Parts: structure tokens; sequence; C-alpha cells
């Protein structure tokens, strides 16, 4: 999965998510064609009779959060990222750290990210201080010992003190913010 | 650079050359718009294992001068043969991850290209061809992979070496390093054919039907009378208000947008700014929150044109109490099922509750 964000000089604000599912999605290329088929449809329930089982012509639940951010009306953040169902902590966690913490929009993304969906599923990036860990660890937590990147959020703020945007690629890929003076 | 300033125009992306083409056409007075289709079209190419036209994605839109926000959404569909239990063998054994997720039965009918093609309808004030031809550029010329790729080709190796993907990821049975040039003419081809004919290549014609043709040589029941039949969809945005802020997010059929607006509700009344962020107390309550709220997920969330899913109840500020009698510094809790919104609705769910396999 990728998010990428655009703002323009009109006021159009795109947050955009997309996905072929894992990695290379199913890693089928279309012979010919050059192109990789998704695998979306494993993120379907494999036991039916729930609200997310394979139907024909259903669409598989997905957990991709595409947000915009508004005050007073207008845009004011973008925020998005892959990773599947932790999305959700990614994002929720980027929207705290910058509004609830006060912190930059860069230090918001890069403070280190944490996602469990479960008592026996639990994910933590480096930088989570290791005997805060263990603690949470003897309190009932199940974290591992080794740390794992989680998602990968772009995101723009319209400045509008300012008249001028600002742009963040997270440092999990090599992403880059790029701004336009005309 | 990860962080950029300027007065006219922003792209952020996860690949520089990606970022570059779409900065190219705002300053070249394309809009917003124009510039996520030339952007996406440049991440299938630079970052061919995460997105592309063999997928679906979710386009969020603020359209500065109807001040409307909309979704594109074109995310796959199941083809018309998919059954409930594809994914479990007939002994009704679940079919392991690796496999079922390399299996035909798992491609959706793809989206994405139709997803470019309603946002240019709506907002496009480029031609398509303007907005593909760097794309074809770096499928057909190529270009220099970078490190991300190239991991994901080596960890992905065993993968890519059962398909067509071999000869272009894995040349001579080595995967591509970080720096070497990948050539996509096969790629290339089909922009051009996109760019020359629009998607109906891809849902009505050749390219469609070596889709539908690869599907089924690997299992699945995928047609071109599936691929015929798709459109995407528009949708408006799930709202949240949170710390003087308006939110607009993904509604079903993603889970996204209300699990991360419950999430924020939930820790909201803890203040959580009076803990340090890397403090044992924040991360225990955003633990017992996520714990609550991923439980919900699995119980009630589904794409809402078959589901009913409890939007208002799961949101609800006496069910987001109930659901805070279950965070606490001063415990670990273990009971951790699904609540009940359905309470704080009108009606019920068209559906049962089903425990599925971690
Ligand atoms: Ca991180």
């Amino acid at each position: 999965t990728t998010h990428f964000t655009v703002t323009d000089q009109w006021g159009n604000v795109v947050s955009y998510t997309t996905t072929i599912e894992q990695l290379f999605g199913t890693g089928i290329l279309v012979p010919g064609y050059g192109l990789f088929l998704n695998n979306e449809l494993t993120d379907f329930d494999a036991i039916p009779g729930g609200a997310n089982e394979v139907q024909p012509n259903k669409r598989p639940l997905s957990s991709m959060t595409p947000t915009i951010v508004f005050k007073d009306e207008k845009p004011v953040l973008t925020v998005g990222s892959p990773g599947g169902t932790t999305i959700i902590a990614s994002v929720f966690q980027t929207i705290l750290n910058y509004f609830e913490y006060g912190m930059s929009l860069q230090d918001a993304i890069e403070e280190p990210r944490i996602y469990t969906n479960s008592l026996t599923s639990y994910r933590y990036e480096s930088g989570m201080p290791e005997d805060v860990r263990r603690k949470l660890n003897d309190f009932g937590h199940k974290f591992g010992s080794n740390p794992v990147d989680i998602g990968n959020v772009q995101s723009i703020f319209i400045d509008r003190e300012n008249k001028t945007f600002m742009g963040v690629a997270d440092s999990s890929r090599n992403g880059t913010a790029v701004g336009v003076n005309n | 650079d990860k962080v950029a300033v300027g007065k006219d125009g922003m792209v952020a992306t996860a690949h520089p050359l990606a970022s570059k083409i779409g900065a190219e056409v705002l300053k070249k007075g394309g809009n917003a718009i124009d510039a996520a289709i030339a952007i996406q079209y440049a991440l299938n190419v630079t970052e061919p294992m995460m997105s592309g036209i063999g997928g679906g994605g979710f386009m969020m839109v603020y359209d500065g001068e109807t001040r409307e926000t909309s979704i594109i959404n074109s995310r796959e569909r199941a083809p018309e043969g998919a059954k409930p239990d594809m994914f479990l063998d007939e002994d009704g054994k679940v079919i392991p991850f690796s496999e079922r997720s390399r299996h035909g039965n798992a491609v959706g009918v793809p989206g994405t290209l139709k997803g470019l093609e309603a946002a240019h309808k709506k907002w496009g004030t480029k031609k398509m061809e303007d907005l593909i031809s760097p794309s074809i550029k770096l499928t057909e010329e190529g270009f220099p992979i970078d490190s991300v790729l190239a991991d994901a080709i080596k960890d992905h190796q065993d993968k890519l070496s059962k398909t067509a993907a071999k000869d272009i990821f894995l040349p001579d049975g080595e995967p591509l390093k970080e720096g070497d040039i990948l050539v996509q003419k096969d790629l290339a081809k089909t922009f051009k054919l996109i760019r020359k004919e629009g998607s109906k290549a891809f849902y009505d014609g050749e390219i469609g039907r070596a889709i539908a043709d690869v599907v089924q040589d690997f299992g699945g029941s995928m047609t071109p009378d599936d691929l015929s039949r798709y459109e995407v969809t528009t949708d408006k945005p799930i709202w949240g208000e949170y710390h003087g802020y308006d939110i607009a997010s993904m509604p079903p059929p993603s889970s996204g947008g209300v699990f991360m607006l419950q999430v924020l509700k939930l820790i909201d009344d803890f203040h959580l700014s009076q803990y340090d962020p890397k403090s044992f107390e924040k991360y225990h309550l955003l633990a017992e929150t996520m714990h609550l709220s991923y439980a919900d997920r699995a119980a009630y969330a589904g794409d809402p044109e078959f589901v009913d899913v409890p939007l208002r109840g799961l949101l609800d500020p006496d069910y987001i109490k109930e659901r805070q009698k279950l965070i606490s510094l001063d415990s670990m809790n273990r009971d951790v099922k699904e609540g009940d919104p359905w309470k704080y609705e009108e009606g019920e769910p068209n559906y049962e509750i089903v425990p599925q396999p971690e």
C-alpha cells in the first residue's frame, strides 16, 4: 500500500491511499502487460457468515484511512498511511501527537508507534523504551523484543496564517515532500 | 527532502521520482487532481509492489470551488464466481495465508484505472496523455530502483519466481539490487494502450482478457464479464470532531474512518498530554483502547452495500463511555469482546458474529 497527498493553488486537497494488498499483490504479473494483480480479496474473512464474508461482487473490508482535518470549514492537515489493519494506529497516533501533544508535523509522524489488535498480537517501533516495554509486558501486554516499522505517513499542513503549505514524508520509506512556487 | 514548504502547491509521496512528477504537473499549472493522477501512474512504475492499475484505492478530494469533500472509491470487487467458502478447503480448514494470497481466487476486479478516469472527468484540467506520459518513459526507458523496492524484491522472491514477474524482477535468477535499472517494457506498452484507447482496453479489451486468462490460470474465476461490469463509486466522508477540529475520513467499505474516530473519542477523555509520549501510561491506555476498537471492527465492519454497519452506535457518546469502563491504568483488561453498539441504533445486524483465526 502507499499513501500520498497533494495541495494546489486553488484550494483543492487530495489524500489518496492506494494498494494491491500484499507487496506485489498475488505476485502474478499479467502476461504481456506488465502489471501486478492484487490479492485484495484475502481481506475478506475466510470463515463466512459475518459482516466481511466473501460474496460475489462484494468489496473486501479495508483499513485504509485517507483523512483531511479541517478548522472552521477549511482543510488544515492531510493524513494517511499504508499498513493494513495497522493504518488505524498510524493515522490516529499522528493526529494525537500533532493536536493533543502539540508536536511539529514531522515529530508527530516520526514518534514511535505501537499497534495491538488483540491480546496476542502486538507491534512497536524502535524508540519505544526498553524498560517501559518490559513493564507493559509484566502488566499483561505481549510486546515482542524486536521492533518493526509501522506505516508510512505522508501529510500536508495548510498554513493559512502564512499562506503556505508544509509537506512531510515519513522516514520509514524514501518518500519526499516537494513544494511548488509559481 | 523529508520536509518541504511551498507557497503555490505541495506534494508528498513515498518515492522521490513520483513526488517530482506530481510537483511538475503543478508547476505547469495543473491542479491537485491532475497531479495525483500523474503520481499514481508514477508510483505504479517506481513503487510497483505497493499500488497501481492492478489494484484499488480511496481518493479523498476537497474541491476548493464547491467546498465539498468526496471520495473516488476504486476498491476491487469479488468476481461473480467467488463463493463464501472459497478460502476454505473441502474439509473446512482455512487455506494458509501465504497460499491463498498467491492464488487466483484472491484477485479482485481492479478499480484504480477507473478511479483515475472518474477523478479526471470531475476535476481534470490536463489531458490524460500528459499525465501518463512521464510514467511511460520511466517504464520504457527504466529508472534506478531504490532501497525499498530492492528489499521488496528480495523478500518476495519466492512469490515472484512463480509468475511472469521473474524475468523482469529476478533476471538470471537474482533479484535486482538498489541502483540497478528496472525496465518495464510490457507495462510501457500497457500505458501506451491506455493513453490511446482509455480504460476500454482494460475493462472491455485486450488487457482485460489477459487479466481474466491469468486469473483463471492461477485458479480464480474472474471473466471478461466481471471486468466489463465494474465501475467505481463516489462516497461522502465519515465525519467526526476532535480537539476543536472536524475530521473527514473514509467510511465503510473501510473500517479505517470509523475506528480511527472511535479510538480518538475513546482516548480523548484521558487527556493523554499529561503523560510523556514514551510513558507506560500512554502506551497502556493506547493498547487497551485498540483492543476494544479492533474487536468492534472484527464484529461489525464490512461492505455497506451488503451489510449494515452501526456507525452511529459505534461513535455514540454513551457507547464510548461504556467502552471506557474497560480502559484504565488500574489493571490490564482481558474482557476484550466487541461491545453492543446496536443499543444506540434503530436496527440490528444482518449477519452473524463469526470468530476468525489469527
Ligand atoms: Ca515510525
